[PDB]
């Protein structure tokens, strides 16, 4: 409730908690190239002749799919160059001191990164020997997409960067996180403990240095509890984990559509053109072949258009991921809700199957209490001499200083106050005076 | 008794022979072909996707797939002229054959943390100025099409 | 449908370890259907006398697309004989009798159940050891208690368990001879006999008419335990049958040997889209009928029996006109 | 019957529209949670 | 009967398509905006969202003007003038 | 029936295309609304 | 009547007699042949 007086009511938390917000950004899509001649004509010359009358549809499809795949490669290269840090501190066991970073430590992917991939259901690409594996072991799964790709003739290309290189980029970023967020600019890197960096970030949010020193162990324990919850975080309820699964599902749906469309008759007597040749005389069979060609042409053009739209969306999302890495992972973010909910403290990045997984540690206020407060204090004897609290509030208890983030009464000092011009709202004290005003 | 076994896609995935021995049916599988070409060399390298070279200098087995007539560079280059996927890149010899060059992860300067109150700081003693060029497309050419003229070529019967 | 009751496996092909929607003639989910039960004829002491049965023959039902029959549903269960409430005997599996005619003939007394021209008759014979199928013109005999004859409540085929079903001697044609008294057989096009092993296990019999010919499906021949119907017989009938009348069967059991007989349920077949679950064997144990309810429509739409929790739109119910509307010039 | 020969187009249409509508609901919930403030002052006549 | 000739809502029912309602009702959405207005008056006192200070809207506006660069002495002299100009802008917005 | 099928197929093809186009239009509009909703969340925190 | 003038063509295309202020493209004027050329050696 607002007070009709110079004094104003302030609600300030007497308790603090650490929570991790999990976010998934999709920076890449599976790259797919389709063989038009096998898919549309099933290797039949008569279909190719009819397709030629329509135009060089097959040549256009191959070039368009290559262009989207090259665009995806360009986007991945740009994103990884942005994430890389010029100067980094080598990762060591027990990194972060009292704070436990073993989950984020490379085991090389980190334990959280490995766990996320295991939790998500992904069909094995088998790039080295997939063609042999499909024939020897049969379909890996019922309606296996990888085996279906070979029969159709469409192929899923491998990503621009291998998993080990991507893991190296995230590992270097984790080492540089403590050093980069100590001063403005990337020109100078300071090698400092992770715990020291966290305390400086907490001082920035407004917790007083004296409170941080008294609660050093308590702060470390709360951060560790939040990371432990993050380890058990992946679940059906978690939205970010579901988004990772949805991205894998979207790639799977596109592959499934090509195989299903081949089966569709499209008004033809038989799905197989060869079966049509046996079933009907050649002029009648040609009309059935044309119906299959028209449906396959529509599907191939639609699939290329779908890949183009998905590639455009991934490229825009990749730019957002680059902005997030610089804004939250490489520096504490003043902006609210851009990274973690509540006051952002630190962020960590691990690779995801179709993008980057972002985990943001945030400061959450609790047990708020209401205390009377003053905008400023002025000496009764000297009206000109006045002070205003810096990153804090003046609270009756007479007047003490409390950090904005955490409620702790402390003696008013020149360090926590700034001299200001006198205001009518500012209180006049004829009793005990704080030292900045004792002039 | 049915003899013909079909998958959900309706493709014929199984058949029972007259002798009664069941044979799984897999449609003949095409081998994917991709072309790696460099204009300056005017030479190309044939790439097969996800295919063990057993079906294809001789061919080189790589994690991405089988590349015909390819010799491993055995060298690491950060720059990649032609991406082959994974950590691979085709690098023209310049003309000779393209080389298979692994992309090299550039390593950040490493500053060791000190178990002391004093902390190591890496700070530059030299500075340089560089210009970064960016293009943003604020507008597109505006196009208006006369549908009647395009679809009917000015013919009344089409209209 | 979830118990795969009334389901006929597609003749054209088999599906293994997959779930897909298939369009075929199937019974409605939750359909009680038409139930016909056979009871022992009235008997005094050890001598069987007047036959006792309901007027199934008088009742006439449209053949339509065909019907599926549940056989021995109540078999091997504690039961009381239908004719006598006081008498109780264990229920025994029995075999149904079907008479199918393209057109309905008129009896001399004007009673229903006669079929004009050739009539397709499926008759259990030799106590269910064999099933006899023939397409034959039927002539009512003028004898007393026969359809042409006066004072006949109904025409019922009959057999005696003590003599016809004797382990030493089995009379295969005894049921056929009883049918011959009730209806004379004139110019029968063909005679077909199929042997069915005696069992108390549940069985399914389905009859449908196709351009190639009438098709007979029995679960026992291929998947007796599954209950899936598999075609075992083909009939060369090229005349569409529009009406079928069940033939009541009266069993001439002695008063002491009167036994409960399992009821047989007839379910009409109509084209339906059925989501089908196929096991590694490829036989169907579970299915969903979309027509019965909106939840069934949801399962058919997604094509999954079990779906993640959500609110999903399904086809809206559509109003159907009661009658056509006709106006006039002036 | 003709639509069935092409495929289950009708089932696909209903599912796709439902999914977009659920996505819109998820977006509305996220936006409103962001706008909501943990601590607020009660609105009074003559506010400001 | 249709509220308007060729009503779109009636056309949807004849076709059989239906327009689903919004996730949140109007009253709940209005409550969110009302709470936001109350937060606006005192939210901008100091960095961080952990602590909320209940202050008059006028006091917050003067602090925002000091941040833009107007001196405190000018703000005190023109207190009424600043309020009148803000009110005129809001009146134009009502007819906006 | 064969003659009626071709005309019915023309209606079916147009209606199937219209329903697919409507689903595609709703998908594009829903994607645009979701991106705009994220912008609204940023604006509320940054300015409001 | 669209044929008489371009403004009439705009009203026919939009299907509204009264339309909001805007610049709207309409069917392009089509050149019509006043003669036939038949270079044919038959």
């Amino acid at each position: 409730d607002q007070l009709n007086s110079s004094y104003f009511k302030l609600s300030i938390p007497t308790n603090f908690s650490f929570g991790v917000t999990q976010e998934y950004i999709q920076t890449t899509i599976q790259k797919v190239t389709v063989d038009c001649k096998q898919y549309v004509c099933n290797g039949f010359q008569k279909c190719e002749q009819l397709l030629r009358e329509y135009g060089q549809f097959c040549s256009k499809i191959n070039q368009a799919l290559h262009g989207a795949n090259l665009r995806q490669d360009d986007s991945v290269r740009n994103l990884f160059a942005s994430v890389k840090s010029s100067q980094s501190s080598p990762i060591i066991p027990g990194f972060g001191g009292d704070f436990n970073l073993t989950l984020l430590e490379p085991v090389a992917r980190s334990a959280i990164e490995d766990l996320l991939f295991d939790k998500v259901t992904i069909a094995d690409p088998g790039y080295m020997q997939g063609y042999d594996d499909c024939m020897q072991q049969g379909p890996a799964s019922a309606r296996d997409l990888i085996c279906a790709q070979y029969v159709a003739g469409y192929k899923v290309l491998p990503p621009l960067m291998d998993v080990n290189m991507e893991a190296a980029y995230t590992s270097s970023l984790l080492g540089s996180i403590a050093g980069v967020g100590w001063t403005a600019g990337l020109s100078s890197f300071a090698a400092i403990p992770f715990a020291q960096s966290i305390f400086y970030r907490l001082n920035g949010v407004g917790i007083t240095q004296q409170v941080l020193s008294e609660n050093q162990k308590l702060i470390a324990n709360k951060f560790n509890q939040a990371l432990g919850a993050m380890q058990t975080g992946f679940t059906t309820t978690n939205e970010a984990f579901q988004k990772v699964q949805d991205a894998v599902n979207n790639n799977a749906q596109a592959l499934s559509k090509l195989a299903s469309e081949l089966s569709n008759t499209f008004g033809a007597i038989s799905a197989s053109i060869g079966d049509i040749i046996q079933r009907l005389d050649p002029p009648e069979q040609d009309a059935q072949i044309d119906r299959l060609i028209n449906g396959r042409l529509t599907t191939l053009n639609a699939f290329v258009a779908q890949q183009l739209v998905r590639s455009e969306s991934a490229a825009l999302s990749a730019q957002l991921a680059k902005d997030k890495v610089n804004e939250c992972v490489k520096a504490q973010s003043k902006r609210s809700g851009f990274c973690g909910q509540g006051t952002h403290i630190v962020s960590f990045v691990v690779n995801a199957p179709n993008g980057l997984y972002f985990m943001h540690v945030g400061y959450y206020p609790s047990n708020h209490i209401e205390v009377v407060s003053a905008y400023g204090l002025c000496d009764a004897a000297n009206p000109t001499n006045c002070i205003a609290p810096v990153n804090g509030y003046f609270i009756k208890t007479e007047w003490s200083y409390t950090g904005s983030s955490f409620y702790a009464p402390e003696p008013i000092t020149s360090l926590n106050t700034k001299y200001v011009a006198p205001q009518v709202t500012y209180q006049n004290i004829s009793t005990n005076l704080p030292p900045p005003l004792l002039g | 008794q049915q003899r013909f076994v079909y998958d959900a896609y309706q493709n014929l995935v199984g058949y029972y022979s007259d002798d009664g021995n069941y044979y799984c049916l897999r449609a003949c599988v095409s081998v994917p072909v991709s072309v790696i070409y460099d204009k300056e060399t005017k030479t190309h390298a044939t790439l097969f996707g996800s295919v063990a070279c057993e079906h294809i200098y001789g061919p080189l087995q790589t994690p991405v797939g089988c590349v015909l007539g390819l010799v491993n560079s055995s060298l690491f280059v950060e720059d990649c002229k032609l991406p082959l996927g994974q950590s691979l890149c085709a690098l023209p010899d310049t003309p000779g054959e393209m080389r298979l060059a692994s992309i090299a992860f550039n390593h950040p300067i490493q500053v060791d943390q000190l178990n002391s109150s004093y902390f190591k700081l890496s700070i530059p003693t030299n500075f340089s100025f560089g210009v970064t060029q960016e293009y943003i497309q604020t507008t597109i050419q505006k196009v208006t099409v006369d549908c009647k003229q395009y679809v009917c070529n000015g013919f009344q019967k089409c209209e | 449908v979830s118990k795969a009751d009334g389901i006929i496996y597609p003749q054209g092909r088999t599906y293994s370890n997959i779930t897909i929607t298939y369009q075929g003639l199937f019974p409605y989910q939750g359909d009680h259907g038409d139930m016909y039960v056979y009871s022992a004829g009235h008997a005094t002491g050890t001598t069987p006398q007047k036959l006792f049965v309901a007027n199934y023959s008088q009742d006439v039902k449209q053949f339509a697309n065909g019907f599926v029959v549940r056989i021995g549903a109540a078999a091997n269960s504690t039961g009381t004989v239908i004719i006598s409430p006081s008498t109780s005997a264990t229920i025994r599996k029995i075999y149904p009798a079907f008479m199918l005619g393209s057109s309905v003939g008129n009896f001399s007394d004007g009673k229903m159940g006669r079929f004009f021209n050739h009539t397709l008759v499926l008759l259990p014979d030799g106590c269910g050891t064999l099933l006899r199928a023939f397409y034959c013109i039927l002539e009512p005999r003028s004898g007393n208690h026969c359809p042409a004859g006066n004072s006949y409540t109904s025409f019922a085929t009959y057999h005696t368990p003590a003599t016809d079903c004797s382990d030493g001697n089995y009379n295969r044609n005894a049921s056929l001879n009883s049918f011959k008294e009730y209806f004379n057989l004139r110019n029968c096009t063909f005679m077909y006999t199929y042997n069915i092993t005696e069992d108390e296990i549940l069985e399914w019999f389905g009859i449908t008419q196709t351009a190639q010919g009438v098709h007979l499906f029995s679960s026992r021949y291929v998947d007796l335990y599954g209950g899936n119907m598999f075609q075992f017989a083909t009939l060369p009938v090229y005349d569409t049958i529009k009406y079928y009348s069940i033939i009541p069967h009266s069993i001439r059991s002695i008063q002491s040997d009167r036994k409960a007989w399992a009821a047989f349920y007839v379910y009409k077949l109509q084209p339906l889209t059925f989501l089908l679950d196929f096991s590694v064997d490829g036989y169907i144990r579970r299915a969903i009928d979309c027509g019965f309810n909106d939840l069934s429509q949801l399962h058919c739409s997604y094509e999954s029996f079990d779906v993640e929790s959500g609110v999903y739109s399904v086809s809206s119910f559509e109003a159907k006109p009661s009658g056509s509307v006709v106006e006039q010039a002036e």
